[PDB]
């Protein structure tokens, strides 16, 4: 894969 | 190796072929389909020696991916401290957001990378800047239960207030 960044939370809480 | 791109060579840490492919063609900052430079691939796979080599040979660490991914953020996300230090010493922006609303500090915190968090804060990363959702780096560290990280961040904030 192209390296990818992790998905961060859309909200915390 | 004939099949491998410059990006892949950098990712694998194949210094010899990588150095050759650079003499054959001016491709040191050639971006792939996603805007990723060889440097970003190297940063993402923790290839310290390749990062050093590319930066010495004129690779531009400020170039960003299609979604404004940075070499800095890629390195931070995986906790590659030595690479983070090298890029910071190039004077890249430490507080910029990508399209997925991530910053180097949020990626360091997300991955529980304490030494990376410390280094970013010492280089001017601001732990109070917020995502579009309203949470900041301290919030995220609390949310995720990363206590050593929460403490580095709080300690930094406290020392700012105590001068």
């Amino acid at each position: 894969h192209t390296p990818r960044l992790p998905t961060l939370p859309k909200r915390v809480p | 190796a004939n099949s491998l791109s410059v990006h892949q060579l950098a990712a694998q840490g194949e210094m010899l072929y990588l150095a050759t492919r650079i003499e054959q063609e001016n491709v040191i900052n050639h971006t792939d389909e996603e805007g990723f430079t060889p440097l970003m691939w190297a940063a993402a796979h923790g290839q310290i020696a390749v990062v050093e080599f590319l930066l010495q040979n004129g690779a531009d660490p400020q170039l960003l991916g299609k979604g404004r991914e940075s070499a800095l953020s890629l390195a931070c996300s995986k906790g590659y401290t030595d690479i983070v230090k090298m890029l910071l010493d190039c004077g890249v922006d430490v507080n910029e957001y990508d399209w997925n609303g991530g910053t180097p500090l949020l990626y360091a915190v997300h991955g529980n990378h304490v030494k990376c968090v410390k280094m970013l804060l010492e280089s001017g990363a601001d732990p109070t800047i917020e995502t579009d959702s309203g949470y900041n780096s301290m919030d995220l560290a609390v949310a995720l239960g990363y206590r050593s990280v929460q403490q580095v961040i709080e300690s930094h904030l406290l020392k700012l207030l105590q001068n």
